[PDB]
C-alpha cells in the first residue's frame, strides 16, 4: 500500500525526468559541432620524466602555481615535485603505505592523502619549524578514502568507499557537511569553479551534482554500463566529463540534464582510469588501462590523438590551471610531462 | 542368538555398531544378554590391565543401558556392574575420570530408572518443563557444492520434522512408565487412552513424572527409591515388553557457502523466535575447508571477548569428513561422543609502530611481507583494480625448545620480502624468502628451517605486512616487533 504506491511514484516521476530530458534532447553537441574545422593530430611529445618514485604511482594533483605538483605512490610515499626543474622539493614518508589519492591545495600550504586507512591525513608544507608535519586526521569515514580537493586551507572535500563524500573543516575535524546518497563507492570527485557546486562519480554508473552550500543532491546523471572510475568539470562550470570501465568517457550538461556527448572506440576496450579537459575544454585527456592516454576532441568526440609515454596503466593524469602541460602519473613508477 | 551377539561383540571392537543397536531393539530381551557380555569382557580387563580397551565398552554399557526396554527387579545386572567397574579408581586418569561419571550414570539409573533416557529425549526435543527447563539444537552447516547428494538427502530428511509435542509426549509418557512397570503394564491399553487426552494435559502429566524421576533419583537409599517410584507412578495413573527408540532430536539445515562463523548469529535471529543450553553445529569438512579452524578461531576469541552466541548457548562443534544408515549412524555419534578435543594454538606478541601491544592468537599459519601485501591486494577488489617487493630488513632471533628446558638461541640479520610460518608443544615450518639481490625481479632464497619460538624486530621505518592463519582480509603492517611462542566451543572427537 504505502510502499507499493511510493515505488510506483517513483517509477512515475523516474519517467517524467526521462521525458524532461527527451525533450531537450532535440539535436546531439555531435550535429552541432559537424561544421566546425577539425582539430587534427594531437602529436605529443614527452616533455620530462619524474623518477624516484619505487612503485606504481596512484594519484597527483597540480597546485594553483602550475609549477609544484603532489603525487602518492604504492610505496607509501607523497613526493611534491617542482616540475621545472624536476628537483623533489618534498619526500614525505606516510603513516599509512596504503595511499591512493593526493591533492596540493589552491593555496599551496597544505596538501591532503588518504587511503584505506580511513583517514584524510593534511599536511602543512609551510611548518613553524619548516618540516613536513601533518595537520589534522580527518577521521570519520567508514570506507576508504577515494579522492579529495582542497577548498582552501581550512575546508575540504573529500569522498569515501561507504557510498558518501563529506565535506570537513580542517580545524574542528569534523564533517561540516555530509554528502550522502550514492550506492556504490565514490570513485572520483571535482570542485567546481565557483565553490558551491561539484560533482562527483562512483560505482553506480552514475554521477552526481551536489551544493556544498546546502548539502543536497541536485542532478543525478546515468549513461555509463559500468563504474565511473573519474570525473572533472569543464572549464566553465556548466558541464562535465566521466570516465568509466565501460571502454567509454561521457559528457554531461547540468542545464541540460543529460549526457550530450560519448568518447568510445571499437579499438579501445579497457577502462578509464583518469580524465582532465584542456583549459579551454576542447581537448579530453583520458588515461586508460593499456599504458595509453588518448586525447578526444570534447566537441568532435574523435580520438585526436594518443599518448603512450608509459609500459604500465596510465592510472592518473591531470592538466595544469594555465593549460601549459599534462602530468601523467602510472603504475610504472614515473609521472610524465608533456606538451 | 546369543552366539549372533558374542560375534558382533567381537567384531565391533575390532558399520559394526550401527548393527549391534539394530538386532539388541528388535526383543526387549536381547538387552540384558548384550549387557551380560560386556561385563564378562570388562572384567578379563579388569583383571589383565590391558588399558587400551576400556572406552569403547564404557560407552557401550551407557548407550545400551540407556535404551535398554526395562530391567527386570530380579536381575542385579546394575550392581554387577558398578562392583566391576568400582575397580578403576586404581587406573591412571582418564580411565578413573570416565569410571567416575560412568558410576554415576549408574546410580541415576539405579535409583530413577529411564531417568537418563527421559533427560536425553526431553532436552533434545525442547519439552522440558517450568522448573528444570534446557534445550538442545542441532545446525547442519553445509556446503551445497562440496558435500555429496547422499549427504543433502540424509540432511533433508533428518531436518523434516518428525514428531510433535503431544506424540513426543505420549513416547515419554509411555517409557517412564513402561520402565518402571515393566511387562506388568498395558501399553496399548495407555497409548490408546493417552491418544484421546489433550496436549496440556500431557504436559503436566509429563512434568511430574519427570520430577517424580529426579526426587527418586535424589534419593539416597537405591532400594526404596525404586518403590517409592512406583508408587507415585501408580498414584499419578502380564504383558510384553517393547523397544522405545530415540525420538529424533530438532535439526536444522543452512546451506554455508562461507568460511566464517558469522552466519551462525543470523540464525540467531530466529532464535529469538524459536525459544545452560546447547548447539549442536555439525559441520562438513573437506580438505581445505583449514579455513574452518581459522573461523573456529574467531568464534573462540571474538565470542570470548564479545559474548554473543555464548549467552544462552553452549556451542559444541561436530566435524564431519565429507532413517537410513548414515542418519542413524550420525545422530548416535552426536547424541553419544562428549569429549572434547582442542587443538593448540600459537601466541603473538606484537609492538605496533605505533607502539600499542595486544596479544593474538595464529590457529594454522603465519604469513610476512609479499605474502602479506599479495594478500592485502586479493582483499582489495576495486582497490585491486586502482591497485617487485622492495624487501623488508628484520633482525629475527629463533629459539628452538624442549622439553628438558634448554633453548639452544639462535640469530641473524637478513633483508627478506616476505616469511611463512607452518605447522609440522609443536613444530613450525618456517619459510625465509630472502632478497639476495634487491631491483622488478630479486633473487629468492626459499630457507625452511625448524623453529618452533621465533623473535622478529623491524625497523620503525620498515613496517612489515603480517597475516595470521591465512586470513588474506586482515592483514597487519605497521609492526615494528613479533615474538611469537606456543601458547564454550569445542571440536569433538569419538575417541
Amino acid at each position: 500500500s504505502e510502499l507499493d504506491q511510493l515505488r510506483q511514484e517513483a517509477e512515475q516521476l523516474k519517467n517524467q525526468i526521462r521525458d524532461a530530458r527527451k525533450a531537450c534532447a532535440d539535436a546531439t553537441l555531435s550535429q552541432i559541432t559537424n561544421n566546425i574545422d577539425p582539430v587534427g593530430r594531437i602529436q605529443m611529445r614527452t616533455r620530462r620524466t619524474l623518477r624516484g618514485h619505487l612503485a606504481k604511482i596512484y594519484a597527483m594533483h597540480w597546485g594553483t602555481d602550475s609549477r609544484l605538483l603532489v603525487s602518492a605512490s604504492q610505496d607509501g610515499k607523497l613526493i611534491i615535485w617542482d616540475s621545472y626543474t624536476t628537483n623533489k622539493v618534498h619526500a614525505i614518508p606516510l603513516r599509512s603505505s596504503w595511499v591512493m589519492t593526493c591533492a596540493y591545495a589552491p593555496s599551496g600550504n597544505y596538501v591532503a592523502c588518504g587511503g584505506l586507512d580511513n583517514i584524510c591525513s593534511i599536511y602543512n608544507l609551510k611548518t613553524r619549524e619548516g618540516n613536513v608535519r601533518v595537520s589534522r586526521e580527518l577521521a570519520g569515514h567508514t570506507g576508504y578514502l577515494s579522492c579529495c580537493r582542497f577548498l582552501d586551507d581550512n575546508q575540504i572535500v573529500t569522498s569515501s568507499g561507504d557510498t558518501t563524500c563529506a565535506l570537513w573543516d580542517i580545524e574542528t575535524g569534523q564533517q561540516t557537511t555530509t554528502f550522502t546518497g550514492h550506492t556504490g563507492d565514490v570513485m572520483s570527485l571535482s570542485l567546481a569553479p565557483d565553490t558551491r557546486l561539484f560533482v562527483s562519480g562512483a560505482c553506480d554508473a552514475s554521477a552526481k551534482l551536489w551544493d556544498v552550500r546546502e548539502g543536497m543532491c541536485r542532478q543525478t546523471f546515468t549513461g555509463h554500463e559500468s563504474d565511473i572510475n573519474a570525473i572533472c568539470f569543464f572549464p566553465n562550470g556548466n558541464a562535465f566529463a566521466t570516465g568509466s570501465d565501460d571502454a567509454t568517457c561521457r559528457l554531461f550538461d547540468l542545464r541540460a540534464d543529460q549526457e550530450l556527448m560519448t568518447y568510445s572506440h571499437d579499438n579501445i576496450i579497457c577502462g578509464i582510469t583518469s580524465v582532465s579537459f584542456s583549459k579551454s575544454g576542447r581537448l579530453l585527456l583520458a588515461g586508460y588501462d593499456d599504458f595509453n592516454c588518448n586525447v578526444w576532441d570534447a566537441l568532435k568526440a574523435d580520438r585526436a590523438g594518443v599518448l603512450a609515454g608509459h609500459d604500465n596503466r596510465v592510472s592518473c593524469l591531470g592538466v595544469t590551471d594555465d593549460g601549459m602541460a599534462v602530468a601523467t602519473g602510472s603504475w610504472d613508477s614515473f609521472l610524465k610531462i608533456w606538451n | 542368538t546369543e552366539d549372533r551377539i558374542q560375534h558382533a561383540l567381537e567384531r565391533c571392537l575390532h558399520l559394526n555398531c550401527w548393527s549391534l543397536q539394530e538386532l539388541v531393539s528388535r526383543d526387549p530381551g536381547h538387552f540384558l544378554i548384550l549387557l551380560e557380555q560386556i561385563l564378562q569382557k570388562t572384567r578379563e580387563v579388569q583383571e589383565k590391565g590391558t588399558y587400551d580397551l576400556l572406552a569403547p565398552l564404557a560407552l557401550l554399557f551407557y548407550s545400551t543401558v540407556l535404551c535398554t526396554p526395562h530391567f527386570p527387579p530380579d536381575s542385579d545386572l546394575l550392581l554387577k556392574a558398578a562392583r566391576t567397574y568400582h575397580r578403576f579408581l586404581t587406573w591412571p586418569v582418564p580411565y578413573c575420570s570416565i569410571c567416575q561419571e560412568l558410576l554415576t550414570f549408574i546410580d541415576a539409573e539405579l535409583k530413577a530408572p529411564g531417568i537418563s533416557y527421559q533427560r536425553l529425549v526431553r532436552a533434545e526435543q525442547g519439552l522440558s518443563t517450568r522448573s528444570h527447563r534446557s534445550s538442545t539444537v542441532t545446525v547442519l552447516l553445509l556446503n551445497p557444492v562440496e558435500v555429496q547428494a547422499e549427504f543433502l538427502d540424509v540432511a533433508d530428511k533428518l531436518s523434516t520434522p518428525g514428531p510433535s509435542p503431544h506424540s513426543a509426549y505420549i513416547t515419554l509418557l509411555l517409557h517412564a512408565f513402561q520402565a518402571t512397570f515393566g511387562a506388568h503394564c498395558d501399553l496399548s491399553g495407555l497409548h490408546r487412552r493417552l491418544q484421546s487426552k489433550t496436549l496440556a494435559e500431557l504436559e503436566a502429566i509429563f512434568t511430574e513424572t519427570a520430577e517424580a524421576q529426579e526426587l527418586a533419583s535424589g534419593i539416597g537409599d537405591a532400594a526404596e527409591a525404586r518403590q517409592w517410584l512406583r508408587t507415585k507412578l501408580q498414584a499419578v495413573g502380564p504383558g510384553k515388553l517393547r523397544t522405545i527408540p530415540i525420538p529424533v532430536a530438532r535439526c536444522y539445515t543452512y546451506s554455508w557457502n562461507q568460511d566464517s562463523f558469522d552466519i551462525l548469529q543470523e540464525i540467531l535471529l530466529k532464535e529469538q523466535e524459536l525459544l545452560a543450553s546447547t548447539l549442536r553445529v555439525v559441520v562438513f569438512g573437506s580438505d581445505r575447508i583449514g579455513k574452518v579452524a581459522r573461523a573456529y578461531s574467531n568464534l573462540r576469541r571474538l565470542e570470548n571477548n564479545r559474548p554473543l552466541l555464548t549467552r544462552f548457548f553452549k556451542l559444541q562443534f561436530f566435524y564431519v569428513p565429507v532413517l537410513p544408515i548414515l542418519a542413524d549412524m550420525l545422530l548416535y555419534y552426536c547424541r553419544f561422543a562428549a569429549r572434547p578435543v582442542l587443538l593448540q594454538v600459537y601466541q603473538t606478541e606484537l609492538t605496533f609502530i605505533t607502539g600499542e601491544k595486544t596479544t593474538e592468537i595464529f590457529i594454522h599459519s603465519l604469513e610476512l611481507g609479499h605474502s602479506a601485501a599479495t594478500r592485502a591486494i586479493k582483499a582489495s577488489g576495486p582497490g585491486s583494480k586502482r591497485l617487485e617487493a622492495v624487501p623488508l630488513t628484520l633482525q629475527i632471533i629463533y629459539s628452538k625448545g624442549a622439553i628438558s628446558g634448554r633453548s639452544r638461541w639462535s640469530n641473524m640479520e637478513k633483508l627478506c620480502t616476505s616469511v611463512n610460518l607452518s605447522k609440522a608443544t609443536e613444530a613450525l615450518t618456517l619459510n625465509l624468502t630472502e632478497v639476495v639481490k634487491r631491483q622488478g625481479f630479486n633473487q629468492i632464497s626459499t630457507s625452511q628451517i625448524k623453529v618452533d619460538k621465533v623473535q622478529i624486530i623491524g625497523s620503525n621505518s620498515c613496517p612489515f605486512a603480517v597475516c595470521l592463519d591465512q586470513d588474506e582480509r586482515k592483514i597487519l603492517q605497521s609492526v615494528i616487533r613479533c615474538e611469537v611462542s606456543p601458547c564454550c566451543l569445542p571440536i569433538m572427537t569419538f575417541s
